[PDB]
RNA sequence: CAGAAGAAUCAUCGAAUCUUUGAACGCACUGCGCCUUUGGGUUCUACCAAAGGCAUGCCUGUUUGAGUGUCAUU
RNA sequence: AGAGCAUAGCUGUUGGGACCCGAAAGAUGGUGAACCAUCUAGUAGCUGGUUC
RNA sequence: AUUGGAUAUGCCAUAUAAAGCGCUUUCGAAGAGUCGAGUUGUUUGCAGCUCUAAAUGGGUGGUCAUCUAA
RNA sequence: UUGACCUCAAAUCAGGUAGGACUACGCGCUGAACAAUAAGCGCAGGAAAAGAAAAUAACCAUGAUUCCCUCAGUAACGGUGAAGCGGGAAAAGCUCAAAUUUGAAAUCUGGCAACAUUUCUUUUGUUGUCCGAGUUGUAAUUUCAA
């Protein structure tokens, strides 16, 4: 094994852009939320903001 | 003053008054040891002009070498070798014949106080300067090695080099 | 590994161990008074140079900046005078009231005579008067140090005074 | 050999707390000497405006900022860069006198003797 | 403010400026005493045996045969060319002299 | 195990100590010495023991003496 | 009436030790023709093997 | 406990001094067995050997530009 | 002759200094095989080396060195293979020789004596005096940018 093996992996700056907008948008989902494992059964609303 | 006319009385090296000289001291210096110490320089304008003072811890030693690597390399290091305490300064050509060419070296002796306390050769005290003919770091070491500015003069080109990106 | 790092690990006795990593921590200013009371200790050196009304480049910056809210001819460049610029913080103008306060007080730049200063002007003066300083200048009797009329010029002002 | 980048964000941090370290020891001076405004020497680049090395003394000697001057107020000079037009001299000019314009000098203190 | 804006460009206008002339560009310019050091050493030094055959040469009017020894010797024909109108100077003031 | 009760097979650590060698240095490489000082001792001039020293190259200075030297020298 | 550019994967290919084990070495420097260490993972069209 | 750069302040300060800028009916030194030439070797540079310089000269470039080695 | 100067030596004379080791990185010298290659030899430091143009360019010109990216797998060469520009990191400049201080060797080491000072009773200086160095040249001044 050599230490000079890829370890990083370049994305264009645009693409990961999108993968960023389009999990934000995920999290606006109460049943993506649920299916990935959270217990969301009695959160009032979502998304759930809160006061500053 | 008199080191003009002892510069432009350098230059005429195989005239009537510098050939005799120049026979006469090959001889007398042949007759001496191959190091010897010099009371005073036999070119106090070239050793002037070299960095060397009349004073206590400026030292100038004669050497001869055989002719037939670089000649004034080579009296540097030599004497380098024969006086470790002292820091060689610089180096010249003093004379020469059919068979050896001899050279006058500059030394300086970092422990002196007259050096220590001297700015101006304060920087020979550093033990960065130990031996610093045995480096290439003298004037004739310098040109040896080919170090100059311009077109007329390895590493980072046998390797690869490879980004955390790339 | 090492024969020498192996010896250490065999020992009893303890590694000259020094506790000294401390990342994300910025240095702590000295040299300016004012600076030091002013800067925060946890934005960077950017961030606090605006703050404070400072440049910290008179040049461009080779990079993007934050962005962290959404914004709402040589006669007239040689005789030109320009006319300073305003203090945008109360840190600049702290910097300037004490840089002009401080210059103020460091201000007496004339300069006494001492007795033989003045005895060596006042001597020349009463033989040629006040006004004629070139005659002064060439009595070599009376102008033993060859001042010229320049020097004993500035020998009278600081007379005066 | 193969050269490898791993300490390339470890450069990054060093190379930033060497510029905390420097503005710690001069606190409200900037970071960097103001640089001139030259032109690349080729065809292809005699249009764009870049950064020089230093100020010119015939760029000095109009702004009104000796050499000897110039230096401890952070303004670096060039012996060897020369102005060869009025333009280059009047953009650097301009430039130096930008600059003494948003420069506060803090006062040294000066030593006094009592006579003479 | 102090800022340098990098790229674009600044003015297509131009006005030429006339240069002075550095002190370096001075070097080889010839000093009067530098010139009356030379003439004394070059009295009292003497001349080099190469120089004393180009002397002859001259003196019999062997002007083909002197050029090429001094070129021989020297390396380059300028240098061969100035070696003797400095030897052919030397005969000339020792000639008046005596 | 044993051992001490400012204890500790502790930590820190600025003071002391650090056997024979080894660049290794009195000569040798087991021994053999040199000079000086000090002292023994009931064996006192001396002897003996111990201690202090005793490598080489080179630099600055100090002191001393030679010279076939340059003069100075009526 | 421009179709490229970037990244990822697949496949093929050429270099590096280059699927693994395999062929007398030679050279440099040492120790007492010999021995030892390194260059060396030297050189393989060939041999044997190459995993649900 | 040990330190560094500043600040404030007392005392001392050999200033009859030392600087920057400005102006000229006065001056302005610049590194040689090197540069360079021939030739022989090592890997253009370097090295040996033979020869050996100049003073707006010499180097490197495209008459001109740039630089100022030993 | 005395006596100066130049030598040539001597001292268990005073004060110093060099060696050996490490050697990842660094700078020299040397060198085969299958390339500044390993080895071999020499010499340093916390970095080393390099370094304030006898440098590029042919432009509206650049401006010490070093490193990174690019130029570029390009020119060129015979597969090897740069560099100028350009973009970054960092930036800091200077010291001598060559000038008559000549109205005054203005310079320096050492001994000795005091006075200080300390990472430190261990360190580092100051003042005074004498001796030596130095006019075959030590200071001030100057380095072409002048």
């Amino acid at each position: 094994t050599k230490t000079w093996r890829k370890w990083h992996v370049k994305v264009n700056q645009n693409e990961k852009r999108y993968a960023i907008a389009s999990a934000v948008a995920a999290s606006g989902v109460p049943s993506l939320l649920l299916a990935r494992g959270h217990r969301i059964e009695e959160i009032p609303e979502v998304p759930l903001v809160v006061d500053d | 003053g008199a080191y003009k006319y002892l510069e432009e009385l350098a230059k005429k090296k195989q005239s009537d008054v510098n050939l005799f000289l120049s026979r006469v001291r090959a001889w007398e210096y042949r007759q001496m040891n191959v190091i010897h110490r010099a009371s005073r320089p036999s070119r106090p304008d070239k050793a002037r002009r070299l960095g060397y003072k009349a004073k206590q811890g400026y030292v100038i030693y004669r050497i001869r070498v055989r002719r037939g690597r670089s000649a004034r390399c080579t009296a540097e290091e030599r004497v380098g070798r024969y006086c470790s305490n002292l820091r060689v300064l610089n180096s010249y050509w003093v004379n020469q014949d059919a068979t050896y060419k001899f050279f006058e070296v500059i030394l300086v002796d970092p422990s002196h106080k007259a050096i220590r306390r001297d700015p101006r050769i304060n920087w020979i005290v550093n033990p960065v300067h130990k031996h610093r003919e045995s480096r290439g770091l003298t004037s004739i070491g310098k040109k040896s090695r080919g170090i100059g500015k311009g077109h007329r003069f390895w590493l980072r080109h046998n390797t690869l080099s490879l980004r955390r990106y790339r | 590994a090492n024969p020498r790092q192996r010896n250490k690990q065999r020992s009893g006795k303890p590694r000259l161990t020094r506790r000294n990593a401390n990342k994300k921590a910025k240095a702590k200013i000295y040299g300016n008074f004012v600076i030091q009371q002013n800067w925060d200790k946890h934005a960077t050196l950017r961030q606090n140079y605006a703050r404070l009304g400072l440049l910290a480049t008179p040049n461009y910056v080779t990079g993007g900046v934050e962005k962290l809210y959404p914004d709402p001819t040589l006669d007239d460049v040689l005789d030109k005078e320009i006319s300073i610029a305003p203090a945008k913080t109360e840190v600049v103008r702290q910097l300037e009231e004490e840089a002009v306060k401080k210059a103020a007080r460091q201000s007496n730049k004339m300069l006494p005579l001492s007795a033989f200063e003045h005895a060596y002007i006042q001597r020349l003066i009463n033989k040629y008067g006040t006004e004629d300083f070139e005659s002064m200048a060439k009595d070599v009797k009376l102008n033993s140090k060859l001042f010229n009329g320049s020097k004993l010029k500035n020998l009278y002002i600081r007379m005066k005074a | 050999y193969v050269k490898t980048w791993f300490n390339q964000p470890g450069r990054k941090l060093r190379r930033r707390q060497a510029r905390q370290t420097k503005a710690a020891k001069i606190a409200p001076r900037p970071v960097e000497a103001i640089r001139p405004a030259v032109k690349p020497p080729t065809i292809r680049y005699n249009m764009k405006v870049r950064a020089g090395r230093g100020f010119t003394l015939e760029e000095l000697k109009a702004a009104g900022v000796s050499r000897r001057v110039a230096s401890t107020i952070g303004i670096p000079v060039d012996h060897r860069r020369r102005n060869r037009s009025e333009e280059s001299l009047q953009r650097n000019v301009e430039r130096i006198k930008v600059y003494l314009a948003h420069l506060i000098v803090f006062p040294r203190k000066a030593g006094q003797p009592k006579k003479g | 403010a102090p800022g340098l804006v990098v790229g674009l460009n600044k003015g297509k206008t131009l006005t030429k400026r006339q240069l002075p002339e550095r002190p370096s560009r001075r070097k080889g310019h010839l000093s009067k005493r530098t010139a009356f050091v030379r003439s004394i050493v070059r009295e009292v030094a003497g001349f080099a045996p190469y120089e004393r055959r180009v002397m002859e040469l001259i003196r019999n009017s062997q002007d083909k045969r002197a050029r090429k020894l001094a070129k021989k010797r020297l390396g380059t024909l300028k240098r061969a060319k100035g070696k003797i109108e400095e030897l052919t100077s030397v005969i000339q003031s020792s000639r008046l002299a005596h």
